[PDB]
RNA sequence: UUGAUUUGGUGAGAGG
């Protein structure tokens, strides 16, 4: 019961199972800014049950705790505004399952998703070694206030833009975007508008469009 | 599959999921329940006059909760030969082997939505139900006599109000077929002395919906509620 | 034989058709590949993992 | 709003003490009694704390000065209420 | 401001479903703008009637089977989801299909009312094989737009309906395919004008000039928010 | 069968020539319809007037060089193209500017009539090195719509203009850049909607909301025929 | 004071 891979040290004291945590399949969502990730509404209402309970008890809509648990068990029309008011500035720890270095746990801000899949900003994928061929990630909620500040000030995804192993940037643009740039900034010996003169980059885009 | 290899036929026949005809001939096609094949005389025995009645296995549970289902692919009054197929199983189309479906695919980057290996799908794929698969879940409920008397199969579900007695009979167990979801009640199965009464009544798991397609009951010689047994 | 079968049907021989964009109504440059691939749905469904 | 805390890291140059100073401040605003030194754009107490840090009006020294001022106010309140 | 205005000059019907339409005259550069805008609106937001609830007698759930037929009940619900109906007065009607005897059950066997028109008299639904078999289904045809599915319409429905009514998904949009072309207009004094040749492909239930008029009204009333307020 | 009308929620006026019309909420796949329609109209159809032709002494084609100036005649052509002028009554006005002395020549130095005016008088034209240098250009202003460049202008012209006339791109439409996004807004049940964010930067002679309203009424009067 | 059992352990297969 002590020794081995499944004793108390390696199985219950160094690594523990954890409340306020979730897990689902990832997908892209390229509209994101790189400090935020998409997080489904069903997972968001399950991970944030006590914050929603506290918010519901503050407004005065209900009285006892039971009433609030019936309200979110029924999922009425008023708890989604409560949920968008508990999400807003509250980071979450996304984590891909084989975490090898410290860039495999990064903190985002949730943006709620109609769906059942974590939308993860693409550049950040090169840090997680996360493709989208069936991968899964876990979300963890920093409960206390010092942990929200550690997620925003140390573990936020804007703060991890250089790999700690060296000086090389880890938010390097991976595959589609370098093809879009390499096709954009290139040249050919004859095209429409060869050798005309332009009074700025704004009318360069206006001539392209 | 529009681009196959021709080995689809041998796999779909040789795996016994389709109802390959034993003796050739014509057809009577009652089929709602069974394909009825009249046998040509050369393949037909002198005694045992004989017409072959094939059993179609309709909607039932596979080992991976998928749906194994056979559908007749021959009409009424139509010649079939020995070794020919009659009923298409799961993932078969006229005796071939149809695992997935063939769709119009463009190779291009489209606004980042297919970044690493992702795939961007129109709404015409989801409107046509052309991947809408059917899963079947078996759920057991037993009322074993753990301790303090035996447990009981009654609708007279406690504490919980007229949110128990609903998808059931006038006095117990899920009726037959409705659109049950999560948190419903299927089989009222609770004991007294277990106020001190409780709710072990097997319910529907969290997050799933569905239609009760079948209810089996080889229960403790006595299950009859009123006089249904 | 793929090219010859694409010539029996009235399709372009290269396998590639010019495609417009549904958002902007304007042509994608450098014609893209359209065809029919036999795509399968594997039983790793997302509302068994969430 | 908030994306990066870089100016707050500039004005409290340790990057590990930023969390502690902003946590002490956000506990002064959450339970807390106190009201913020900065206009709030429906930000939470975390972002209001860090947003106070960025404009250079909360650090460790200001919080200890304010708590000595509150300790002296409680001392004067106890002395002037009893005696 | 030397602009002009277009009109629907020639409306040719190639068939009852596939039908082109011209637009003339358009200004320079406006052709792809109006064509792409009318394409997006005409594919997203057109009203058309479709099958919503199917009520077969003696059939509890949709995964059962029935006496005397070929297609199973999921096949019947798919073949009913493909139906193309055109009501005139009401917005919610109930049809009736009753038929016995050996042979296929076309869509032309539905005992129509006066204001419903079934525009596909060769749409097959069932293949009745037993002469002692019968089938009596009662369809319900609503009218809307877009795509509203069975899951969302599982609690959305307010009118407490009884149990036994199979819910079919609603494919409301009767436009399936639309392409526009910007040709060179044949104007006797202008060479810098163009025509728009919209090539619709409908469900047979929608009238193309009516569809274009409705899409134009949708676009104009959407742009009134830009016109009036700022 | 009733559609969602929006409210124009924001005009974040960054500068006098900048705007950001945040706009919400629209039906699913309508933000791209409105945005693309307005963008194509504002790019290639909005009416207005600017400089098209200019006749300068001392030059014979576009690759010569006059004395007394730091910049060259390609630079005077480009800085002329950057000038935003508005004409009220007529539509073909020729203007002439003459400048001598140590100092740059600005837009306020031009000779103007009663019908024309300059929206940015401190917009630079050129600079002058010599106090004896006397620059002279005959600036013609037509009025069209949208954008026509000098390349297809010299391809389309055939009449032999006198030597010294210079072609320039005719920035008729007064907007300089329009580019939008479509974000996702939320009405309390349906999350499938979408919110428009139109960005716009113009020159002088107009206010970005006036350009948006002009393009919208252009398209509405274009579609005014076959409606109900 | 208003309710309940898998983890335990084995074997087999699968995903990243
Ligand atoms: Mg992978």
């Amino acid at each position: 019961m002590i020794k081995g891979k499944q004793g108390r040290f390696r199985q219950n004291l160094l690594g523990k199972r954890v409340d306020y945590s979730g897990r689902s399949v990832i997908t892209v969502g390229p509209y994101l800014r790189l400090h935020q990730c998409g997080l489904p509404k069903k997972m968001a209402l399950e991970l944030f049950k006590p914050f929603i309970y506290g918010k519901l008890e503050l407004r005065g809509l209900a009285t006892t705790i039971k009433a609030a648990k019936k309200m979110v068990e029924r999922e009425e029309a008023v708890v989604w505004d409560i949920l968008d008011e508990v999400i807003r500035e509250h980071p979450v720890l996304l984590n891909r399952a084989p975490t090898l270095h410290r860039l495999g746990i990064q903190a985002f801000e949730p943006v709620l998703i109609e769906g059942k899949a974590i939308q993860l900003h693409p550049l950040v994928c090169a840090a997680y070694n996360a493709d989208f061929d069936g991968d899964q990630m876990a979300v963890h909620v920093p409960l206390t206030l010092e942990a929200q500040l550690e997620a925003r000030a140390l573990m936020m995804s804007t703060n991890n833009i250089l790999s700690p192993a060296n000086g090389e940037p880890i938010i390097v643009p991976s595959q589609d975007v370098v093809l879009g740039l390499y096709y954009m900034t290139r040249d050919c010996v004859n095209a429409k508008g060869e050798g005309m003169v332009l009074t700025g980059p704004k009318e360069a885009e206006r001539l392209y469009r | 599959p529009l681009v196959g290899t021709g080995m689809e036929r041998a796999v779909a026949v040789d795996s016994g999921v389709t109802a390959v005809a034993k003796r050739g001939g014509v057809v009577q096609y009652v089929d709602a329940s069974r394909i009825v094949i009249k046998v040509n005389e050369d393949e037909m025995y002198p005694g045992e006059a004989g017409i072959d009645i094939y059993n179609l296995t309709k909607y039932t549970r596979s080992n991976q909760n998928t749906c194994i289902n056979q559908m007749p692919c021959v009409s009424l009054g139509e010649p079939v030969e020995r070794g020919d197929v009659l009923a298409d199983g799961p993932s078969t189309d006229l005796g071939e082997l149809a695992l997935g479906q063939n769709m119009r695919v463009a190779f291009m980057p489209w606004n980042g939505y297919n970044f690493e290996d992702s795939i961007l799908v129109s709404e015409r794929v989801v409107q046509e139900d052309r991947f809408t698969t059917i899963h079947i879940q078996e759920l057991a409920c037993v009322s074993r006599d753990t301790k303090l008397g035996p447990e009981e199969i009654t609708a007279d579900i406690p504490n919980v109000g007229e949110a128990a007695l609903s998808k059931l009979d006038e006095s117990g167990i899920v009726y037959i077929g409705a659109e049950v979801t999560g948190g419903d009640i299927l089989v009222g199965k609770v004991t007294p002395k277990g106020s001190d009464v409780k709710d072990s009544s097997l319910r529907v798991p969290n997050g799933v919906s569905g239609t009760v397609i079948d209810v089996q009951v080889f229960t403790r010689d006595g299950v009859e509620k009123d006089k249904r047994a | 034989e793929i090219k010859e079968l694409l010539k029996l049907g009235d399709l372009p021989t290269s396998g590639q058709i010019r495609l417009y964009d549904g958002r902007t109504g304007e042509q994608f440059e450098r014609p893209v590949t359209v065809g029919y691939m036999y795509m399968l749905k594997l039983n790793h469904l997302v509302d068994d993992k969430m | 709003a908030r994306v990066t805390v870089q100016d707050a890291v500039e004005k409290i140059g340790n990057r590990f003490d930023l969390v502690l100073v902003a946590a002490r401040r956000a506990r002064q605003m959450q339970v807390g009694g106190k009201d913020p030194l900065v206009p709030e754009e429906n930000d939470k107490t975390t972002v209001i704390a860090l947003r106070e840090i960025e404009e250079g009006l909360i650090n460790n020294q200001i919080l200890d000065v304010r708590e000595r001022q509150e300790q002296q106010e409680q001392e004067a309140a106890e002395l002037q209420a009893v005696t | 401001t030397e602009f002009l205005k277009p009109r629907l000059v020639d409306i040719e019907q190639v068939s009852s479903t596939h039908a082109k339409v011209t637009l003339e005259p358009l200004e320079r550069g406006f052709g792809h703008t109006l064509g792409n805008a009318l394409r997006r609106i005409l594919l997203s937001s057109m009203p058309g009637c479709a099958v919503t609830e199917v009520e077969i007698d003696g059939v509890l759930h949709e995964y059962s089977t029935k006496e005397g037929v070929q297609e199973d009940i999921l096949e019947i619900l798919l073949n009913l989801k493909g139906l193309a109906v055109r009501v005139q007065g009401k917005d919610e009607v109930i049809l009736t299909l009753n038929k016995s005897g050996i042979g296929p059950v076309t869509a032309a066997d539905i005992t129509h009312d006066g204001d419903v028109e079934i525009v596909k008299p060769q749409h097959v639904i069932c293949h009745l094989t037993d002469e002692n078999a019968s089938i009596s289904m009662r369809i319900k045809v609503q009218r809307g737009r877009g795509y509203v599915p069975a899951s969302t319409r599982i609690h959305s429905e307010e009118d407490e309906r009884p149990i036994g009514r199979l819910l079919v998904d609603a494919c409301y949009s009767p436009v399936e395919r639309i392409a526009y072309n910007v040709e060179a207009a044949r104007v006797e004094q202008r060479t810098d004008l163009d025509k728009l040749v919209i090539e619709m492909e409908t469900n047979g239930t929608i009238d193309p000039e009516e569809a274009i008029r409705r899409a134009a009204t949708i676009l104009a009333e959407q742009l009134e928010a830009f016109v009036d307020l700022r």
